[PDB]
RNA sequence: AGCGCCGCAAUUCAUGCUGCUUGCAGCCUCUGAAUUUUGUUAAAUGAGGGUUAGUUUGACUGUAUAAAUACAGUCUUGCUUUCUGACCCUGGUAGCUGCUCACCCUGAUGCUGCUGUCAAUAGACAGGAUAGGUGCGCUCCCAGCAAUAAGGGCGCGGAUGUACUGCUGUAGUGGCUACUGAAUCACCCCCGAUCAAGGGGGAACCCUCCAAAAGGUGGGUUGAAAGGAGAAGUCAUUUAAUAAGG
């Protein structure tokens, strides 16, 4: 996770900002909207959902006739390209989501079929429980990936004895068990799977990507319709209401510049770094950044100047800058939108390209990938692709003469396990795995140190700000706020503390748990309990454990994992994934998480 | 808000008879005045979601009343919506 | 009462300490863990709203070192956030507009709760985060109200074919728009900027140094942190409207 974003304000005189706003809002965003509409109507759309993959070129092909439609014709080539990238990534995202959800629904539907109680397994096997227990002992002795191997063994073995023995073996977590099945805990575990299947089935009714209408013409024409026309029935009037409540999108889609050299850097005579974008060189924007990021923007000019001095004998494949996003940030107050909103550039950089040693890491990664490509790839334009790839492979050998910082060296036998929990967001154990000894624990309080008071602040603000929103909603007041930025701050403080401890003990890796989807587990567990406690009373079921379900939906385990992954990559510490045990305290969970990831190395 | 003079003028103009103050025809005429003024407000005041809440109530109230009138008599219903200018 | 938080005290202990024998045995000062009490003249928490391109959290190079980092030199830009201080407020003037109310009972994640002049009715004026209850806080509790949660009761009028409606005022309480009031800050003041812009002048405390009873060069300092972002889908909570569900 070595890619990170740095940002700066872009400043320019009003006519440059107005011209860019009108390009984005009047042409580029309407084009994106049109591409999303046409792409969702394509005759292959239903087979793209089955593959879960979009064709590499279909957005580019749809955009070609639109580039000369009077609605969209006025744009530079890179703005059409940006619109293509926006639309292509949206569907690459959405088709990947739907594909995995469909696989989850199919997987659990098979499990629901093969989850049979011992009373059902007796009939469906025709064998006594001891007989299927012995047959499961044989099938386990052959399947010795074990879970998948049993799922593979189940499907084509139509022999109901072995098929039931696999069912019995899978019910217990791929192992034998002597103890009797508690019939109500089984019936609950069956009911959980039905709820999960239903909730997956409902999630697969997701909407197609909606776009951003900045005119909101549909709202005003619906208002005129609903006020002067009789609704033909309740369903038309409901559709009218649903439109009238829909909020207006203020801001256009950002521009995306996937060619780092489509940002051209310079220093003006007042000494400020400046940038202009390919196709819009007349609009000079001035960089206004914090000094904590200035060294990156200075590097972008130095990388640009280095390759010009070498007459392009360097490769921009090793430019520290990777891509840019050009974004309008919503301004407070009033004005024309190019005056109200603040133009902001977000630059992706790869942190390894800062140093010379890290650049050598990237160079070999580039060289191996391109040598693979050239070997596997072998038309005129496809031969031109090979020649560009071969030019890259030649030019990445030329050095940028970057700062030298020796790479981190961590001991392979020292690991940090990080236990994640709802009550204690992180707990760490430094384990010496060949010694099987814990070198150090730290609690959440020791990780946060002097910041530990922020953790009670978060809980207190989450309560307070929720209640103030609840009160504000009843007044239709816009003053609705929350603690997300404090929560993000805490997760970043924890990430830095964990990695600093890992560096201090020379740990080779940080071990993080494969939590899965905690929210759908908790939500289906609690619903199965509540349906027994409040039969036929839906509101009673939804009130049951409401605050626990809320707490689990706020638990930011993904954001914390992501923050740890970024900080570890910036110091070259390996991340490993392990299985967090359910037994024990957060300290013991962290220790056994660490040691299991060591033993799982094969 | 609606003045008593405009209110009583609506009553007099849509009355079935001089003491009718609450027939469905009078009710939809009252609501049509309110909906017209509030539509003009919301065209200018899109962020007035408090007032928008009222519109969705008022439109629904008139929708229920017109559906009630229409199955008492399509002659009275069609005449009424033509006077109010409702399509 | 209950619940959450805060510290306090106590027990046990290792992530703490002691030792030679480096893996074990003691201990509970420090630094922490396991939730066990308890609210005290205690020590900790503490939520009315707002105010800076604020300061510190940087980059490179050399030297040192066991990392951690540290010192010296050069450069520096203002982004997006989290705290701690300090300061300012309890707003004004016109428009537009929602919701609520015949009346009665119950009382909801309902509304209100500060100080002190005056003051029988009515609130005004001046203070002001000390803002009802407890260590602190809540949707809990207390007090008043409750039409603006749900329900229930029950008038006359219109309507009565399933829709419902009136009793409703210089009314109660929200929202939206325009203009407008204060802080618009990081040691203090003043004059400026706000798509760029900084300038001038002071107060404490410490270095540096005439050879000196005495003030005064050349500078320094005057709170800290964090960062990977965009785009699209989804879940959960709450609010509002609608429907009686193909």
């Amino acid at each position: 996770s070595s890619q990170i974003t740095i940002q700066a304000r872009l400043i320019s005189f009003e006519s440059n900002r107005q011209q860019l706003w009108k390009l984005m809002a009047d042409l580029n965003t309407p084009l994106i909207n049109e591409l999303l509409c046409q792409l969702g109507q394509h005759p292959d759309f239903e087979k793209w959902q089955q593959k879960g993959k979009l064709p590499s070129t279909v957005v580019s092909q749809l955009c070609q006739p639109l580039k000369t439609d009077p609605r969209f014709a006025g744009q530079p080539s890179r703005l059409y390209m940006s619109a293509i990238h926006i639309v292509d990534y949206i569907y690459k995202s959405w088709l990947a989501i739907q594909k995995r959800l469909q696989q989850q629904l199919d997987g659990k539907t098979r499990w629901l079929e093969m989850l049979n109680s011992d009373a059902e397994l007796v009939e469906l096997s025709g064998d006594t429980l001891e007989a299927i227990r012995v047959k499961a002992a044989e099938i386990l002795a052959i399947a010795m990936s074990l879970s998948k191997t049993l799922f593979d063994a189940y499907q084509e073995t139509e022999d109901i004895k072995s098929r039931s023995a696999i069912s019995y073996l899978l019910k217990n977590g791929c192992k034998l068990t002597d103890k009797e099945e508690d019939s109500e805990k089984f019936a609950k575990r069956r009911r959980q799977v039905e709820i999960q299947i239903q909730r997956l089935t409902e999630k697969l009714i997701s909407r197609m990507p909606k776009g951003r209408d900045l005119t909101n013409a549909k709202w005003l024409e619906t208002l005129l319709t609903a006020t002067t026309t009789v609704a033909e029935d309740n369903a038309q009037a409901k559709r009218w209401q649903d439109i009238l409540l829909t909020r207006s999108s203020s801001l256009p889609f950002p521009l995306v510049f996937e060619t780092n050299e489509d940002m051209v850097w310079s220093k003006n005579q007042k000494g400020r770094l400046c940038v202009h974008f390919n196709g819009l060189s007349d609009l000079i924007f001035e960089v206004y950044c914090g000094n904590r990021q200035l060294h990156w923007f200075q590097r972008f000019l130095e990388d640009q100047q280095t390759k010009r001095k070498s007459k392009n004998q360097h490769s921009s494949g090793l430019f520290t800058l990777r891509n840019g996003h050009l974004v309008w940030l919503e301004g407070e107050g009033k004005g024309e939108p190019w005056n109200l909103h603040h133009l902001t550039l977000y630059c992706c950089v790869d942190n390894r390209l800062w140093t010379e040693e890290g650049t050598e890491i990237v160079r070999q990664e580039k060289a191996d990938e391109i040598t693979k490509f050239i070997t596997n790839m072998k038309s005129d334009t496809q031969q031109a692709l090979i020649q560009r790839k071969q030019s890259t492979l030649t030019r990445i050998n030329n050095s940028f003469e970057r700062p030298s910082q020796p790479l981190y060296q961590g001991q392979s036998h020292i690991l940090v396990g990080v236990s994640l929990g709802l009550e204690k967001p992180a707990t760490v154990a430094v384990v010496d795995a060949i010694a099987n000894k814990v070198l150090a624990y730290r609690s959440i309080k020791q990780l946060l140190g002097d910041n530990y008071e922020l953790l009670n602040r978060q809980r207190r603000q989450q309560q307070y700000l929720s209640h103030e929103r609840h009160k504000a909603q009843k007044n239709f007041s816009p003053n609705q706020f929350g603690a997300s930025e404090l929560g993000q701050h805490i997760d970043r403080l924890l990430a830095k503390a964990i990695v600093a401890l890992a560096r201090t003990y020379k740990a080779g890796s940080i071990v993080l748990p494969k939590l899965g989807d905690m929210r759908e587990v908790v939500q289906s567990e609690i619903q199965a309990i509540a349906e027994q406690k409040f039969p036929g009373y839906i509101e009673g079921q939804q009130k049951y454990a409401k605050q626990y379900r809320v707490n689990v939906h706020r638990w930011s385990y993904g954001r914390l994992i992501q923050s740890i992954q970024s900080k570890a990559a910036q110091t070259g510490i390996v991340i490993e994934e392990g299985k967090q045990p359910i037994r024990g305290s957060p300290h013991d969970k962290a220790k056994e998480l660490a040691l299991s990831a060591y033993n799982l190395r094969l | 808000a609606l003045t008593q003079e405009r209110k009583q003028e609506i009553i007099v103009n849509y009355q079935v008879h001089e003491t009718d103050t609450g027939s469905a025809d009078v009710q939809v005429a009252m609501l049509t005045e309110r909906i017209n003024r509030l539509s003009l407000h919301l065209q200018a005041n899109k962020k007035d979601h408090s007032s928008r809440r009222g519109l969705l109530k008022l439109i629904g109230q008139r929708k229920r009343l017109l559906a009630y009138i229409q199955k008492d008599s399509r002659e009275k219903y069609q005449a009424l919506i033509g006077r109010l200018g409702i399509r």
